[PDB]
């Protein structure tokens, strides 16, 4: 998802998952849901869009 | 090398037609397109490149 | 393992590393508090002098 | 990577131990130069010698395996006639009480540098150990080849139900002429009479 | 760019 | 020389006739040339080296090892070459059984073996027929024993 | 050559009538001899059983040594590693059956790019990404890896 | 939703929607975990839609050991890359195999009569001069690959924690009605890793749930079809590509059929047939795929019939055995081919009765409901170990094979069916061909035409498995009108379920008790009690014929009747598989009860299967609802030390009431600390669970009493009103097992100290202090009783099948054991002779003292010598009980204590060598020790007494003995058994006193279980 | 009175297939 480097943390769960596009989006949605600040929400809603 | 020579000739001549034939299919199944591209003669050149 | 010179740039670099890691640690904290149920806290390397 | 972890494995005393090991190795490298890596090379073995004895604590009634221990002891006693430092390097690695520090040391054999290789001696030793004259029992190799053939034929028969030999070339008094024409496998008592 | 940045070659004492 | 440039510059090697000639008459003395180059990040003063084979020898060794890996290696449990990480873990778990159980009713004893120059002490008289069998099963008897 | 060594091992194990697991990539080979017994009446009988276990183990190892000698390969018995609660294969320790990963070797390669690779935004971060993934694969609770 | 967002983002990117790419991740589909100690709210709004993860010992002290449980690593797919071998190259696939694998999709998401498949074949005709196929439907799209293999997901975590968990994938049954696109492997791995990180420092038991949170990312699979409107004809490149190219002829085309209208029994029969034939083909190939989970998926347990499935499996195994005899035997010397077919079938069944992925399928469900229609023995263990389930499988197939040996067998369905999972020539050929081999081999004898046909058939099998074609001659052998089913195995038996009662349970047997009281007063007396000996002998354990999971229900019924104990409901903690619980349930039909037992998992492999309920509740049938926690006891704590267990008990009592009036604590503890913790726990919870007029029954031993200072008497005695120590008539012969019965709860305690001085005058009335004769008398007194009363025949093994399988265990052949068992029913009035004949044939088939071979025989081994002594002593017990041979009983006890003498030798005579053993000489010692094997020693007595049925027996006659022996071998008789085997030396009380035994050893492999789905 | 019978190395190896003679079917 529009990245260069710096993989997401969801890759620490399954080793060879087929779809990374859904890994990253699930990760950022998890962050936006369990966050406690607006700078993380406005950012998780941007990396996925 | 007649092998690689023929492969790159087929590439130069038979790459823009296969692209259209692959994009002509209405229900887009990208993995099928990948395996078709890899299960034909052009795959001889990609593996080299 | 010598100590016969001025390690100013080393202290500077490590301090900056800790400062800019404490910023980004919030993503890891959030993911672990959500996925797991074990909140954590950042620890600077300077705690052990 | 070993300071202030959520999993409180390593303390500051362990890092002091590691740095003392580094200092011992560095003193060895200071006295002896490129000829020191004949001794630092004994870091990974000693670590293994320290793991077994740690693994042996939970099940200590097993008899010892003193060959590797005696080899390390002999090599250390010989190297001490060159540089005494290794005699300390062997005594501080045994003083570690945990396995994680032993692993940190095992993955640190490369943390003392590399030498200037003398390719002359290497090429000489290669030519030496290559052209050594050997005494060989060819019948053993024939036996191993027969074993490989048996394995391959058994697998390919289990899979394809067919022998991959020729019955026409084979003699008529051979015990494996019927089993080949009509697809079959011999009895285990019939194979022992056709050994090797 | 056309050069090395980490040890990926043997160490020889014939050029020094 | 580099492999890719030589491939693009030299003829296409017909593997059938290549192996046929290798089996009937071997190779010439022009292609039997092996270079050497030291290894990196080694703690030894003597020095271990690389092995720069020639084009023909490189192709021969590579394709023959490919055949061995594809056909004969699966028959033997222990050759962790075609395996992957999960298979290596499975095998190391099977072999590591009887370890760390607080009981003596089931005990494994490992034996890590050190071979004095395993790669140099090989001789034709010790692996002649074992390779001739391989050549037979590949349709090229006296192919692999020619090493 | 590994196939040859395995044929030797299988033959000598069948001659000894001994059960053995095998791991091998070439010069480095682990031959794990497995045993099981019953509930003992005292410690003397248990220690005697363990004596017989190690006796049978050294018997099969002597047989394998003789085989490799007939083939022209040496086995330094003073360097062979024997243990019933520890294993090692491919520089990967196995302590009491549990697999363990050398974390420090992985973090030591941070910022250390590979052959023909310039320090770059994409390349320097792989040095930490791959090593953190590798640390997490061989470690429980991959929380330290993230930090 | 992340999946919908990915879909619409790909839509915006490529201009039009895609398929077979998007996959939902378990991070939002499942979400965080929901621990079971918490009320677990989503377990009320829905049902089986979740993944459970149980940890019986937490995640503490990792790296100190392996762990008892297996490890689920991930998918069987290979990665084609390994960090451990970077120097290696990526495993690629040749273009010919990447192009010929596209035909897999020829009728999966394309159409043959189309412009696309024509191009797929044009490609092959292009790159090779070599110039319509099968059907596929009901599979996912992203699980399709030629250049590689679809992974599904691998682990990213060590094994040290995975060896301390067990996950369940059979809790997602409600999602099994549909064919959603998510992955099971990734979900289970997410569950494992999250349960590990979230419960790291936990030391007690744990159970976690993972329920579907984001229901939007379920994405049911549809049936899509690709097609184009354009012509792409790649030019021929075969003439310019032969250089690197080095070097599919025939293929049967089965027809489709009406699978919908077929009845469920026939569908079960067909799937069982396919599974059995494939398993036989793979087992005769000695492949690893035979031990895979795909052959026996757990997704068809509750969606398959039992009788049909098992009959089809039997037919398939038989057909596969028919397709192997030609490749093993020689038609020249061959005769009685049905014997060879039956032998191959027995081989396949004995190999299948030890398969993890099969026994898990039959561990709980309608298949097991069918397996239990046959009479059998209840499993003694909590969730059935693989051997206890293999026993059931063998019993069922032995009942179903008794009609085969009669010579009359035939397939119930002449027509055949196939599926996509077994769609290949290597399966279709022999499967089509077996119809002829069955008729040609099962018949008694052969003829010339039959031999010619069998030779042609062997050649045809060689040609089919080797990918070679066939001429126009073999057509008469193929099977005509073989059909096909588009769906796969685990997506074909999509039918419903149709139609409980209570079997006839009469008044079970009872016995009398022996009670000694204990009174409490402040005066602290001295604790003076002589310790009793720890003696063991299974005599009464063998007398008890009603082998429900153990012979303990006799004792609880005796205590209930002999002390005036009534109960509305009860709590039973410590039982193995509900034996005592089921006894208390069936003795009071209007009674609900709480069940607690420790979950054993060492000798029980589970390929994602949840622990079944206790087996003894099958005694009730459909009345299991009275056991409130019979089907939920495994997701909760079970250790009697953890107070969380008693909190769970109080929660049950509160949420359901039950006015509990009884607590039974029956267990065998191995250390004093565990017992003390259990006692401290029941101290602090009995007032809240039990009523004032309630009753407690705590099992214990006089040894643990005399040894330990603090015990149950010093703890639980005072707080109750009346207290006694009782032993029972149906108790082991010499034991200190006493039940502490306690009636009435005191409000306040003013009498904490017992009066031991009033126990010494009765502590010697225990059975352990009495001699062996006074217990032999009680054994005879109990054997006269009808212990088998009121028990239906559904829960008893048949005597003549029981002895048959027992002899079959002890080295004896199958048909010989069959005949020797039938001979017991032929005339049971003389059974002593027949038991001695059993001993003779056992010692003959384990140690042959007649066969003279050229090579000197190897000495005996463990298992071959252990079974000899086991059988000898187990039958000597019965002989002594039947003929009053008290000295022989004492001898059996002694050899159980010291050892069983065996002394082996090899004598040289004409012929050259013959082995010979005895029990007095200084020959080679094979003296074996039998102290952990009392259960077989009791099973022998049980089988013999089941045969007898209280009938009087005649004396011993050597004439009939030799007559029976000559049916096995002419040289076998009472004379030869006196000077060459020492069995008469044993029976006549002449043995070696010096225990010449040693601890046994063996070089046997270690069975480490693990798998990859 | 009396019954109706009266006289007038240390480690085991690892290995210690089919069966067709042990069975016999019948017909009719
Ligand atoms: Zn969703
Ligand atoms: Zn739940």
């Amino acid at each position: 998802i529009g990245g260069v480097s710096g993989m997401s943390l969801s890759r620490f769960l399954i080793r060879a998952f087929p779809d990374p596009v859904t890994e990253s989006l699930s990760f950022w949605r998890f962050i936006h849901v369990h966050a406690r600040s607006e700078h993380l929400k406005e950012m998780s809603a941007v990396f996925g869009n | 090398n007649q092998v690689i020579k023929d492969a790159t000739i087929y590439l130069y001549h038979e790459e823009d037609r296969l692209r259209s034939f692959l994009w002509s299919i209405n229900p887009l199944f990208p993995r099928f397109l990948s395996e078709f591209k890899s299960g034909t003669f052009l795959g001889v050149a990609d593996g080299l490149i | 393992m010598s100590d016969n010179h001025d390690a100013s740039q080393g202290y500077s670099f490590l301090h900056e590393v800790d400062k800019e890691a404490e910023i980004t640690f919030d993503v890891v904290e959030t993911f672990i508090r959500g996925w797991g149920n074990k909140p954590i806290e950042y620890i600077k390397k300077e705690r052990w002098t | 990577s070993m300071v202030c972890r959520i999993d409180n494995l390593f303390s500051e005393q362990d890092i002091f131990s590691l740095l003392n090991i580094y200092r011992i190795g560095d003193k060895i490298v200071e006295r002896q130069g490129n000829f020191s890596y004949d001794l630092i090379k004994m870091v990974e073995p000693i670590c293994n010698l320290k793991l077994m004895k740690l693994a042996r604590e939970s099940r200590p009634l097993v008899p010892q395996f003193p060959h590797f221990e005696n080899h390390i002891k002999t090599s250390v006693d010989e190297g001490a006639k060159i540089d005494r430092g290794i005699r300390f390097l062997h005594d501080q690695i045994m003083s570690v009480k945990t396995v994680d520090l032993t692993l940190v040391i095992y993955g640190s054999f490369r943390h003392w540098g590399h030498p200037f290789i003398d390719y002359y001696t290497g090429l000489e030793k290669l030519h030496s150990q290559v052209t050594m004259k050997k005494d060989i029992d060819v019948s053993y190799a024939k036996a191993l080849a027969s074993d490989l053939a048996r394995i391959v034929l058994f697998q390919q028969f289990n899979d394809h139900k067919k022998w991959f030999v020729n019955g026409d070339l084979l003699p008529h008094d051979h015990p494996f002429k019927s089993h080949v024409k009509e697809n079959t496998w011999p009895t285990a008592a019939q194979v022992q009479d056709f050994g090797d | 760019n056309h050069a090395d940045y980490n040890l990926n070659s043997p160490l020889i004492s014939d050029d020094i | 020389k580099k492999v890719l440039q030589t491939m693009l510059d030299t003829k296409a090697t017909n593997w059938k006739e290549f192996l046929k000639e290798i089996d009937e008459k071997g190779l010439d003395d022009d292609d039997l040339i092996i270079g050497l180059k030291g290894k990196e990040r080694e703690l030894k003063l003597a020095g271990r080296f690389f092995s720069l084979m020639s084009w023909k020898l490189r192709e021969y060794f590579v394709i023959t090892e490919y055949l061995i890996k594809t056909h004969f290696v699966p028959m033997f449990k222990g050759l962790t070459m075609a395996d992957d990480l999960t298979a290596v873990i499975k095998k190391m778990l099977d072999s590591s059984s009887g370890q760390g159980l607080k009981s003596y009713e089931a005990i494994c004893i490992a034996n890590h073996i050190d071979y004095e120059k395993w790669n140099n002490h090989q001789r034709k008289l010790s692996n002649g027929p074992v390779f001739r069998v391989m050549g037979q099963f590949l349709g090229y008897p006296s192919l692999i024993e020619r090493t | 050559w590994t196939i040859l060594n395995l044929l030797v091992i299988q033959r000598e194990a069948k001659i000894r009538n001994t059960a053995v697991k095998v791991l091998a990539q070439g010069d480095n080979q682990v031959i794990c001899t497995q045993y099981k017994t019953k509930k003992s009446r005292n410690v003397v009988e248990l220690q005697g059983a363990l004596n017989q276990m190690v006796s049978n183990n050294e018997k099969i190892m002597t047989a394998i040594k003789i085989g490799t000698g007939k083939l022209g390969l040496l086995i330094n018995d003073d360097e062979t590693m024997q243990s019933a609660d520890y294993l090692n294969y491919g520089k990967i320790p196995i302590f009491r059956g549990v697999i363990r990963g050398l974390e420090t070797k992985r973090w030591s390669r941070v910022t250390c790019v590979t052959n023909d690779q310039i320090p770059t935004c994409a390349n320097i971060m792989s040095s930490v990404s791959t090593n953190a993934l590798t640390v997490a694969h061989f470690a429980e609770n991959p929380i330290n890896a993230m930090i | 939703c992340s999946a919908t967002h990915a879909d619409t983002l790909r839509y915006k990117s490529w201009g039009r929607t895609v398929i077979g790419t998007t996959v939902p991740h378990p991070l939002e589909m499942l979400g965080p975990q929901h621990r079971k100690e918490t009320p677990c709210a989503p377990c009320n709004t829905s049902g089986f839609n979740y993944v459970s993860v149980h940890c019986p010992d937490g995640i503490h002290d990792v790296f100190s050991s392996r762990g008892p449980l297996p490890a689920y690593l991930g998918s069987k797919t290979s990665e084609s890359t390994s960090i451990l071998q970077p120097w290696e190259r990526e495993s690629k696939v040749p273009l010919i195999k990447r192009a010929t694998r596209l035909r897999d999709a020829i009728s999966w998401f394309v159409e043959p009569d189309s412009k696309l498949a024509m191009t797929i074949l044009s490609n092959i005709h292009s790159l090779t001069g070599e110039e319509h196929g099968f059907k596929r439907t009901g599979s996912a799209l992203h699980r399709f690959s030629t250049s590689r293999m679809s992974h599904g997901g691998f682990a990213s975590q060590s094994t040290a924690a995975l060896t301390r968990l067990m996950a369940t994938t059979d809790t997602m049954r409600d999602l099994g009605d549909q064919n959603f696109d998510f992955l099971f492997q990734a979900t289970l791995l997410y569950a494992q890793i999250t349960t590990t990180v979230a419960r790291d420092g936990w030391i007690t038991s744990c159970t976690d749930h993972y329920h579907i949170a984001c229901k939007s990312c379920l994405r049911p699979i549809e049936e899509i079809t690709l097609d184009s409107s354009m012509d792409y004809t790649p030019p021929d490149v075969s003439h310019v590509l032969k250089t690197w190219r080095n070097g599919e002829i025939k293929q049967i085309y089965p027809l489709e059929g009406n699978w919908k209208n077929l009845a469920p029994a026939e569908q079960s029969y067909q799937v069982g047939r396919c599974i059995g034939f494939l398993y036989g083909d793979l087992a005769y190939r000695k492949s690893t795929h035979a031990e895979d989970s795909s052959l026996f998926p757990l997704s068809i347990q509750g969606r398959i019939r039992g009788r049909g499935f098992l009959k089809g499996l039997l037919d398939g195994l038989m057909r596969a055995s028919c397709c192997q005899v030609i490749h093993r035997r020689s038609l020249a010397h061959l005769k009685r081919p049905a014997n060879a077919v039956y032998g191959g079938l027995i081989y396949l069944i004995d190999k299948l009765s030890v398969s993890p992925p099969f026994l898990s399928l039959t561990r709980s469900g309608p298949i097991r409901d069918e397996l239990e229609t046959i009479p059998h023995k209840i499993p003694t263990s909590y969730p059935t170990s693989n051997r206890d389930m293999g026993v059931i499988v063998r019993n069922y197939f032995k009942y179903q094979c008794r009609l085969i040996e009669k010579g009359k067998y035939r397939s119930h369905y002449s027509q055949l069916w196939l599926f996509s999972d077994v769609l290949s020539i290597d399966f279709i050929g022999p499967f089509s061909i077996s119809t002829t081999l069955l008729q040609i081999l099962y018949k008694p004898f052969l003829s010339g035409k039959d031999k010619n046909e069998l030779r042609e058939l062997a050649n045809l099998s060689s040609l089919l498995r080797s990918g070679e074609g066939w001429e126009d001659i073999h057509v008469k052998f193929f099977t005509k009108d073989i059909l096909l089913c588009p769906e796969e195995i685990r997506h074909a038996c999509k039918f419903g379920i149709a139609k409980m009662s209570y079997p006839p349970w009469g008044r079970e047997s009872r016995g009398t008790i022996t009670t000694i009281p204990v009174y409490y007063t402040t005066t602290p007396y001295p604790k003076m009690l002589e310790m009793p000996p720890r003696i063991q002998n299974p005599l009464l354990s063998g007398i008890r014929l009603g082998q429900l999971p153990t012979g303990a229900h006799y004792k609880i019924r005796s205590i209930l009747h002999g002390m005036g104990i009534h109960y509305r409901d009860f709590l039973s903690c410590g039982d193995g598989s509900g034996g005592m619980t089921a006894a208390l349930l069936r003795e009071n039909v209007h009674s609900r009860g709480i069940f607690n037992s420790l979950l054993e998992l060492s000798g029980s492999v589970m390929r994602g299967a949840s622990p079944e309920p206790p087996s003894a509740l099958e005694t009730l049938g459909g009345d299991k609802s009275r056991c409130v926690n019979g089907e939920t006891c495994w997701e909760y704590p079970s250790d009697l030390c953890d107070p969380r267990t008693w909190d769970y008990f109080l929660r049950l009592k509160a949420g359901l009431g039950l006015q509990i009036d009884l607590i039974v604590m029956d267990m065998e503890v191995r250390d004093s600390s565990t017992s003390l913790k259990i006692e401290t726990n029941v101290r602090n919870y009995v007032h809240r669970i039990l009523d004032e007029q309630g009753v407690l029954i705590y099992k214990t031993y006089g040894t643990y009493i005399c040894e330990s200072e603090k015990n149950a008497v010093t703890i639980l005695g005072p707080m109750f009103k009346t207290v006694d120590l009782v032993q029972t008539e149906f108790s082991s012969s010499q034991t200190s097992e006493v039940y502490m019965v306690c009636k009435g709860l005191k409000k306040l305690i003013d009498e904490p100290n017992p009066d031991w001085s009033s126990i010494n005058e009765s502590w010697k009335n225990l059975y352990a202090f009495q001699s062996s004769e006074q217990e032999f008398a009680r054994a005879k007194k109990v054997s006269t009783y009808f212990t088998l009363t009121g028990i239906p025949s559904q829960f008893i093994p048949d005597p003549f099948v029981n002895i048959e399988t027992m002899l079959q265990i002890f080295g004896v052949p199958t048909g010989v054991s069959h005949a020797a068992a039938l001979k017991s029913s032929d005339r049971p009035a003389d059974l002593l002779t027949i038991s001695l004949f059993y001993m003779a044939i056992i010692s003959y088939y384990n140690i042959n003292h007649i066969r003279v071979g050229p090579i000197p025989p190897n000495p005996p081994s463990d298992g071959i010598a252990q079974n000899v002594g086991i059988a000898i002593t187990g039958i000597s017990f019965w002989l002594s009980l039947m003929e009053k041979d008290i000295p022989l009983y004492q001898q059996c006890l002694a050899v159980i204590q010291q050892s069983f003498p065996i002394r082996w030798e090899a004598v040289s005579v004409k012929g050259g060598y013959k082995q010979k053993w005895s029990t007095r000489g200084d020959g080679l010692p094979k003296d074996t020790r039998i102290s952990d094997s009392l259960a077989p020693i009791g099973n022998w007595i049980r089988s013999l007494e089941l045969v007898r049925n209280q009938v009087r027996l005649n004396p011993f006659n050597e004439i009939l003995f030799n007559q029976l022996c000559r049916t096995v071998d002419n040289h076998l008789k009472w004379s030869n058994l006196r000077r060459n085997t020492g069995m008469i030396e044993w029976i006549n009380r002449r043995i070696s006193k010096e225990d010449r035994s040693i601890l046994m050893l063996k070089s046997d492999l270690h069975e480490e279980n693990s798998w990859r789905d | 009175t009396k019954p109706s019978y009266f006289q007038a190395e240390q480690v085991e190896g690892f290995i210690q297939d089919y069966a067709d003679e042990e069975v016999d079917v019948v017909f009719t």
